[PDB]
């Protein structure tokens, strides 16, 4: 029974570490409310095209159904009179968000051969590796201590939303995926996310050394025009 | 380069030199101004375009 | 990259050459499941590839 | 690299050591020889550097 939060641009990927540094203040008010809760939470969710301050406000629909809620771990407001910490632990879909009822309805389908499923999810590690290997974005030490080889994988699902997480798709196609609700489909809409984005570094690479190139070869013309000199 | 990938540039296939040449092929003409037209070309190609000497060669061509 | 029950199965027999047999069926079939994963994963980059390179030419300008 | 004459001349020779003498000569005089078609273009290169470097300073001052 909480007014929704404003995003203002912070897209919360599930079990990831963020932070919302909203200019309205009246999200402090709120926290502040919240604060002699014996359990504080907070719900993050996503936005819709277009994103309008005003709407938010004014309208509730804006906003997906699909929602996260999280457990405040602590303000610091070390820049800004507003900073939040927001993690991803429970998602839920509401029926209606403008009619709150909420179902922690987690759809987990898995078939009971768990032999060769893995095998896919390796794929998933191996492209995610090259990833951080030709564009670097986040510190490799999270990959030696989460690793599949140990067993600890206990919910590939959530090590599944981290790699469309470290994916540079737009926050719609992240919605899409959620959307999807077999796992094959979420896993290969992730995939494919994860090749669009190698093909476009792919490409800006291949450009930017090209073009180096081709300004080291207009430096050795100019030596071979020096050789005239 | 992002021009190259897309851009302005490299459409309509329309070049200074292509446009003179097909503007004159219409042209009865004789030679002398031939080769002081193609000597006209050949400077312009030389000359870079924000050069003065460029507008002023690309004025006479004209 | 055989399952450890492969590993136990192979370290089963006794003779050398149904020993080696039996890794090399596995060493075959292991092949096999990664090409055939590689082949899909081929499939899904050229779908994706399919959408037009004015993608490409957009993201470039952005 | 050198040249056919020299060559001869090794052969020429019977003596094992003064076919080695000889051959080690020619093989550091060829590559005195490329040492300096070399090392005429790293010149270049060293004197267009020091010539950025003076402009260098010249554009910190200015």
């Amino acid at each position: 029974h909480l007014p929704l939060i404003a995003i203002t641009r912070n897209p919360v990927f599930p079990r990831f570490i963020k932070i919302i540094e909203v200019k309205n203040k009246k999200l402090v008010e709120l926290l502040r409310r919240k604060v002699r809760l014996a359990q504080p939470y907070v719900g993050v969710f996503l936005k819709r095209d277009d994103s309008n301050e005003s709407d938010v406000v004014e309208s509730l629909d804006e906003i997906f159904h699909t929602g996260t809620f999280a457990q405040i771990h602590e303000m610091q407001d070390l820049g800004d009179k507003l900073r939040m910490i927001v993690m991803g632990h429970r998602r839920v879909h509401i029926s209606r968000q403008l009619e709150m009822v909420e179902v922690e309805n987690v759809v987990h389908e898995d078939f009971q051969v768990t032999e060769e499923v893995k095998a896919l999810t390796a794929e998933i590690v191996k492209t995610i590796r090259d990833i951080i290997a030709l564009n670097p974005l986040y510190r490799e030490s999270v990959l030696q201590m989460m690793q599949a080889g140990q067993r600890v994988v206990d919910n590939p699902i959530y090590l599944s939303d981290m790699g469309a997480a470290l994916t540079g798709a737009e926050s719609h196609e992240l919605q899409d995926v959620l959307e999807e609700t077999n796992i094959p489909k979420r896993l290969y809409k992730a995939l494919s996310l994860l090749k669009k984005e190698f093909e476009l570094s792919k490409l800006q690479q291949r450009l930017g050394r090209e073009v180096e190139e081709k300004i080291k070869q207009t430096h050795r013309k100019y030596l071979l025009q020096e050789q005239l000199k | 380069i992002i021009k190259k990938e897309l851009g302005l540039e490299k459409d309509d296939k329309d070049a200074i030199e292509e446009k003179f040449r097909e503007r004159l092929k219409e042209l009865v003409v004789p030679k002398h101004v031939m080769d002081v037209v193609d000597e006209e070309l050949s400077k312009l190609g030389l000359l870079d375009n924000h050069s003065s000497e460029f507008n002023v060669t690309r004025n006479y061509l004209d």
